[PDB]
């Protein structure tokens, strides 16, 4: 069962969960030896990580770690095997035509990342190569950027 | 923001629409236009119509910041405005406009009185979409 | 038998760009409206000995400032493109 | 130590090859790991070695 079914509703047999609001509630096993977790849903913050990457290359991939965190506290999220957080995304390059960029789920883990690709070599008439990046949830109930 | 069908009422002369939605209605849909076509198993003829259908602050961290992204005004709120602060945040930059994301400071109204899990709400200017963080 | 950034100004209204290469080059506008562009003959012997392709790049008129217009580069091999 | 290198060749020139020398500013005293620092001339792009 669910301590409330409007925050988190939850299948009674297969133990399956949707976080439906913003709030804190329980999930209860009901057969005893009986028992209960509280359960919180809140994302509020993006990092992308470097990895020692500089654009150097055409013939190269750039791949940027992400990592996302709740709103308020700045908690980074469960990257756990029993979880799919359910987070869309899109990554582009702005300003810049020296490279294109997309949103990727590292296939079998809650770990996600941008992809990034040159389409040349650096002019110096170019300034930045600004990446973007929004996250969402799969329903687009809001969108995060940065 | 939704699908249709036609079906018939089996074991009947009764007919329906059957319509089943994609999501939540946002603040961006003036209407749900249900279109109905009807003919005899050879389309020797068609007839149609067209009709309308958590945060957690401390003595290291006593601001958050609440961003939210909308194509219409959000409204926020403390359901205490004696144990919280709420203030929207007046970006000055130009870059955050574009992005139609509103932010909001959200702070204790004193560092002097701990509390738990007071209702922040959250809802867009056509009273419809509603949040509670 | 079958074969198989820059800136100018009114002071400044010519520019030289010098490209080293084993193979031949050409040198396009993306505009030819805004932008004249033309190779240069290398009647000395020296130059040709150094493999240096030369193009002269000018403003198509003294009268329409202009910015950030693509000058294109390619090998003969149609893959070793450049954009400037 | 560290020194430009003059191309006084034009092929080099044309390739936009920047060249530097590379030295110890003694050779009585061992060292390891010191980063030489890399950077454009518009404060942006930069590289440790």
């Amino acid at each position: 069962s669910s301590g409330d079914p409007s925050i988190l509703q939850v299948d009674p047999i297969t133990g399956k969960a949707t976080a439906i609001a913003a709030g804190t509630t329980t999930i209860n096993y009901i057969r005893n030896p009986s028992s209960q977790t509280q359960v919180v849903i809140s994302i509020g913050r993006i990092k992308v990580d470097f990895s020692d990457q500089i654009i150097n290359n055409s013939k190269k991939r750039y791949e940027y770690n992400l990592k996302f965190f709740t709103a308020g506290s700045d908690i980074e999220l469960s990257q756990d095997s029993t979880i799919d957080q359910n987070i869309k995304g899109i990554c582009t390059i702005k300003e810049s035509t020296f490279a294109t960029a997309f949103f990727e789920k590292v296939k079998g883990k809650e770990q996600y990342r941008c992809v990034v690709q040159p389409s040349g070599v650096a002019t110096s008439s170019i300034d930045k190569v600004t990446l973007y990046v929004e996250v969402s949830n799969a329903h687009k109930t809001y969108q995060y950027d940065t | 923001f939704a699908t249709a069908f036609f079906e018939k009422v089996k074991g009947k002369e009764q007919y329906r629409c059957v319509v089943q939605p994609s999501g939540v209605a946002t603040s961006s849909i003036d209407k749900v236009t249900l279109y109905v076509e009807v003919s005899n198993a050879h389309k020797t003829y068609q007839y149609d119509t067209t009709i309308n259908l958590k945060i957690q602050l401390s003595p290291r961290q006593s601001t958050f910041i609440l961003n939210i992204q909308s194509s219409s005004p959000i409204f926020v709120e403390s359901s205490d405005n004696s144990l919280l602060s709420v203030q929207q945040i007046s970006s000055s930059g130009g870059d955050d406009q574009l992005n139609n994301l509103y932010k909001y400071a959200i702070q204790p109204m004193s560092v002097s009185t701990s509390f738990q899990n007071v209702p922040l709400l959250i809802s867009s200017a056509d009273g419809k979409s509603k949040t509670t963080v």
